[PDB]
């Protein structure tokens, strides 16, 4: 988080 | 709202519904991903997805070619968002006109719900990751994969170069030797964050990137550049890359 696109997910 | 961003689910309906530049970004996604695992001969028998969040967009044509897949995130609730749609509860995610432009990249070999129902029947495990630890998944009990893929999910966690290798570092140690990484990700990104008031950006390039791939203990296979500049309100970069490496 944030997750704001392009970001997908949290590694 | 900003806090929008905080929800997996609301995440998921701004930007996922394909009914824009968004839009047009996610099927350059797709169709490397096709690429990748499809075309390209990235496949073997375990493949684990890390930072999945609540998205399954990129185990659409990886599980055509991968017979277990561990799905894997740092945050619970992105976990529980993409277990409704697992577990095919009413209230999900429809993914439904994803998965049809994916069948149609792929062919129309399969049609949605028997795509659907592969992906389901792939997914094995639904574990937290964490990067940043040396023992990314926590020693779970998995033997080591056949590849690892690491999709727009690393720089919220890896905010410099440095950081960035050393998760490279770290995910290796789930792969066999001569296992595959498949990284995509953001050249010279950067991500408004409204709480503290200023952009925080990775400065990735394709020198930088495959020098962090390398000294993480890969062989680089194949690096590309997948689209565009991309501009929103709330983030910028320079186009998206994807690289495929080895494991030594």
């Amino acid at each position: 988080f944030p997750l704001i696109f392009p970001r997908k997910g949290c590694g | 709202t900003y806090l929008s961003h905080f929800n997996p689910r609301d995440y998921l309906e701004k930007y996922y519904k394909f009914g824009s530049a968004e839009s047009q970004i996610l099927k350059h996604l797709l169709k490397n991903l096709f690429k990748i695992f499809c075309l390209d001969g990235v496949k073997g028998d375990l493949l684990i997805d890390i930072g999945s969040g609540p998205t399954i967009y990129q185990l659409l044509s990886a599980c055509e070619s991968f017979k277990e897949i561990v799905v894997t995130d740092y945050s619970d609730q992105n976990l529980q968002e993409l277990e409704k749609w697992l577990k095919k509860e009413p209230a999900a995610f429809d993914w439904s006109p994803v998965v049809t432009y994916v069948c149609d990249l792929e062919g129309n070999r399969v049609k949605g719900p028997e795509k659907e129902e592969k992906l389901r029947q792939a997914v094995k495990q639904v574990l937290k990751c964490d990067v940043t630890q040396s023992q990314p998944l926590g020693a779970v009990p998995l033997p080591p994969a056949d590849c690892v893929l690491s999709t727009l999910c690393l720089d919220a966690a890896c905010p410099d170069l440095p950081t960035y290798c050393r998760a490279l570092r770290n995910l290796g140690s789930l792969l066999k030797p001569g296992g595959f990484l498949v990284i995509m990700d953001a050249l010279k990104s950067s991500y408004y964050m409204i709480g503290e008031q200023k952009f925080s950006s990775l400065p990735l390039g394709r020198e930088a990137v495959e020098a962090a791939v390398k000294e993480a203990g890969y062989t680089i296979e194949w690096f590309e550049v997948i689209s565009q500049s991309y501009s929103s309100t709330m983030a910028n970069n320079e186009g998206l890359f994807s690289l495929v490496a080895r494991k030594l």
